[PDB]
């Protein structure tokens, strides 16, 4: 159980020294808003006192990140807690910790290569190797070893359900 | 032999002092 915990801790350590290295700046946002925003997710409300109003908690923090942007800080990112008022099972809490950073002048196929080399990174260092074995249905199960050897397959939602399906979608 | 007397330390153990000392530490788990 300590060896599971010492883990996720140097998970997190190493996307900050990750971040940290390519220039980014650790920022705080806030957890309760007049509005929610950044996600789809029933939120938790609650009252503020000495604001006499109701607030909410957050669901994600992208919209302040964007708006530090709009700031003139080009590279963000935070790794914290988010809520979201919705159910519990294998791979939902209430309460559960994301890392979100928001860099300018970059699209999303840099920020696909930042996630293989950020991903694979990880497990090879944490692990000693790309391939981590995993048992999806527990021990009583069959294992399975998943090979985080970059580059990443590549799949296109629509086309791919296209094939999927067996059949053509609308354009 | 001469005829016994107790060291005036009183002979129950052998002075014990209490020395300086330091909180020990732990590594880094990151390192
Ligand atoms: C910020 C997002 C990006 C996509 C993966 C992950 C989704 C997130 C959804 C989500 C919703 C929820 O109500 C409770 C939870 O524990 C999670 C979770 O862990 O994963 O983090």
């Amino acid at each position: 159980v300590r060896q599971k915990f010492i883990i996720r801790s140097k998970i997190i350590t190493y996307i900050r020294s990750f971040l940290d290295e390519l220039g980014f700046l650790e920022i705080e946002t806030p957890m309760m808003n007049i509005i929610p925003g950044g996600a789809v997710a029933k939120p938790f409300i609650t009252y503020h006192n000495e604001l006499d109003m109701n607030l909410y908690m957050r669901i994600a923090p992208e919209l302040y990140h964007k708006m530090l942007v709009v700031g003139g800080i080009d590279r963000v990112y935070e790794i914290g807690r988010q809520f979201r008022n919705e159910g519990i099972d294998l791979t939902h809490n209430p309460e559960f910790t994301t890392c979100e950073f928001y860099m300018a002048y970059a699209d999303y196929h840099d920020l696909m290569e930042i996630t293989e080399k950020m991903v694979s990174g990880m497990v090879k260092h944490i692990t000693g190797s790309y391939k981590v074995t995993y048992h999806p249905d527990g021990p009583e199960g069959q294992a399975y070893d998943v090979d985080f050897t970059p580059p990443f397959r590549r799949i296109n939602m629509v086309e791919e359900l296209e094939k999927a399906l067996g059949m053509k979608l609308p354009e | 032999p001469m005829y016994q007397v107790k060291p005036y330390h009183g002979g129950g153990a052998p002075l014990r002092v209490e020395l300086p000392t330091c909180m020990y530490r732990l590594p880094n788990v990151h390192g």
